């Protein structure tokens, strides 16, 4: 029994009804949401979700988003109970690619490799390999697809240098670096202007945060999300 | 999904001591398009400054060119304040003649 | 060359009324917009190129952003934007064609490179497929893409011959600077070029130098050309920075 | 020129 809305009043799912049992899933975890469509219906708790169609189909990832750092083997999970094909493509900033496809496999990437399984490794991750992993599905009377949002990941390098101070966080991805400046007690400075963003070949992101310096130490404190702890550097 | 900003502040021509050029603050990559962009003279807002209307990227991201005439001074400097969503404090990009 | 329209309702709490935006490129210049905001409700032409078209354009051209206006996220600050268009190569035959939409900047339904199926990058938007490829407004959309978007894109090429295809030589420098003592920062500009696309790559002693170059993605100009640089970091030692433009009939190799 | 039908 879960609670679910169907497209657009509010309902249930066992209120309609169909065994599971006869079409195996890979795992029961019994907050979440659920939306019935015309009927497959979407099941989407904070960690993995799956998407049943009625049951007669179901295609079941184990999480949702992944983050991973450059250079790892990324083992982004798929799978489906009962087919034509398989294939997944990469969605991100507007440009939609191939990745990988299976019939009667064609790595587009060449490292690709994929109680059915489809959980697909991508070796040697890079940059260009973020975005949304959409994990289609084909069969004789069903096209399900699950979604997979691999949030690429790569820690900076605080180089402190310099009467003007420059911290050089380089190589870092995403974008959204928080930089804080820590003078010492460590109190924090404000004043501190950015540079002009840049990026190297691969898609990772430099930039300069400048700070004047006026005598005494000094930290340029860089907190990132592919960080447990905000690193740094001090001169 | 929310996207810091690309900001980038340079000039049409490389700067030369007194000569006419125009300060391009070229914020590009945000999202959504409610941004406050101002061109910092001194750390004090220009007044008379231009700007292309809100454009739109292939990314789904938003981008736009303030431009102001000046002519480049090397005892007085540039910025470019930025005031989006993402911006916990709002970010300021030196110009660097580079 | 390619010509995009976009499509964006910035929706308002307490104002009622979404801001419904509509601008047109080719070759990345503006050149028609519509604004809500705008003391005219009517489309204008923001490039001296397509004022030479006559008033059955315009006020054709306008009732057909109305209609949009209205249908906007029909299937689908909350932000909805749209896009579509096509793009050309020197041929001038049909090359990629592009229809896509986004829900606050996240991809929600765009149209596959084959311009046939759409590629839901949102849960939430599969339906949105399975309404449209139940209704096939991807053959709808092929014969506008294929048939109507490349030939007005062709009369706009004509028409604008004089700057679509300005094919504007950079503008080119090399620029040295000391970081420290031990290494150094061999930049190589692109000034002044036009189309945007150019490719600035590093190489030490003829071979690529790919994995400690930097760059920066390129700049519009206030003029209508482009600008961009890209750096090298180097222990001092000569390093070449190849520049590769359509108005150049050889690339050009830069030395300090 | 734009789409024109819906």
């Amino acid at each position: 029994v879960l609670d679910c809305f169907l497209v657009r009043a509010r309902a249930s799912l066992v209120l309609a009804q169909d065994d599971p049992p006869i079409i195996f899933e890979a795992s029961v975890d019994l907050e979440v949401t659920c939306e019935i469509f015309r009927f497959m219906a979407n099941v989407q708790v904070s960690g993995g979700g799956p998407s049943i169609s009625l049951v007669e189909f179901q295609v079941m990832t184990q999480t949702q988003s992944l983050s991973f750092l450059l250079g790892s083997s990324a083992s982004l999970d798929c799978g489906f109970s009962m087919l034509i094909s398989v294939e997944w493509r990469l969605q991100h900033l507007g440009r939609g690619q191939l990745v990988y496809s299976w019939t009667a496999g064609q790595a587009v990437r060449k490292g690709a490799t994929l109680a059915r399984d489809a959980s697909l490794t991508l070796p040697g991750l890079t940059i260009q390999d973020e975005g949304t992993y959409i994990c289609q599905i084909t069969t004789s009377l069903y096209q399900a697809q699950q979604i997979i949002q691999l949030n690429i990941q790569a820690s900076p390098k605080v180089r402190l240098s310099l009467p003007t101070l420059i911290c050089d966080i380089a190589g870092y991805y995403p974008l959204d670096v928080v930089v804080t400046w820590t003078r010492e007690s460590p109190a924090q400075v404000s004043g501190a202007s950015f540079s002009s963003l840049r990026q190297s070949v691969a898609g990772t992101y430099s930039i300069s945060s400048s700070l004047t310096a006026e005598p005494a130490t000094y930290t340029c404190q860089v907190t990132h999300i592919s960080l447990e702890e905000p690193l740094g550097a001090s001169t | 999904i929310q996207r810091t900003p690309k900001i980038q502040v340079y000039s049409r021509h490389p700067a030369e001591n007194g000569k006419s050029n125009f300060l391009n603050c070229y914020v590009s990559g945000f999202c959504p398009s409610d941004i406050e962009v101002d061109l910092l003279k001194n750390g004090e807002r220009i007044e008379k400054v231009e700007h292309s209307d809100l454009s739109f990227s292939k990314d789904w991201s938003f981008y736009l060119l303030y431009y102001t005439e000046f002519t480049p001074t090397e005892k007085d400097e540039y910025a470019c304040r930025v005031n989006h969503v993402t911006l916990s404090q709002p970010k300021i990009v030196k110009w660097d003649r580079d | 060359h390619s010509m995009r329209y976009f499509f964006t309702s910035v929706s308002r709490p307490g104002r009622g009324e979404p801001r419904f935006i509509a601008v047109g490129y080719v070759d990345d210049t503006q050149f028609v917009r519509f604004d809500s905001d705008a003391a005219s409700q009517r489309m204008e032409p923001r490039a001296p190129w397509i004022e030479q078209e006559g008033p059955e354009y315009w006020d054709g051209e306008t009732r057909k952003v109305k209609a949009h206006s209205q249908t906007h996220r029909v299937d689908l600050s909350h932000t909805v934007q749209r896009m579509y268009g096509c793009d050309v190569g020197s041929d001038w035959r049909f090359l990629r064609g592009y229809h896509q939409y986004a829900y606050d900047c996240k991809d929600y339904i765009a149209l596959k490179e084959d311009l046939r199926s759409w590629t839901a990058a949102d849960m939430a938007a599969q339906t949105t497929k399975h309404k449209w490829e139940a209704a096939h407004v991807a053959e709808q959309l092929r014969a506008y893409l294929e048939g109507t978007c490349v030939e007005w894109l062709r009369r706009y090429l004509e028409n604008g011959k004089e700057t679509l295809q300005r094919t504007d030589a950079p503008k080119t420098h090399m620029t040295h600077h000391a970081v420290s003592d031990h290494e150094a920062t061999l930049r190589c500009w692109a000034l002044s070029f036009y189309p945007a696309e150019i490719t600035l790559t590093w190489q030490r002693d003829g071979e690529d130098q790919t994995q400690d170059t930097e760059l920066v993605e390129t700049r519009p100009a206030g003029d209508g050309t482009f600008q961009k640089w890209a750096a090298v970091v180097v222990p001092s030692q000569r390093y070449t920075c190849h520049v590769q433009h359509e108005g150049l009939p050889k690339p050009l190799t830069l030395r300090w | 020129k734009i789409l024109g039908f819906v």
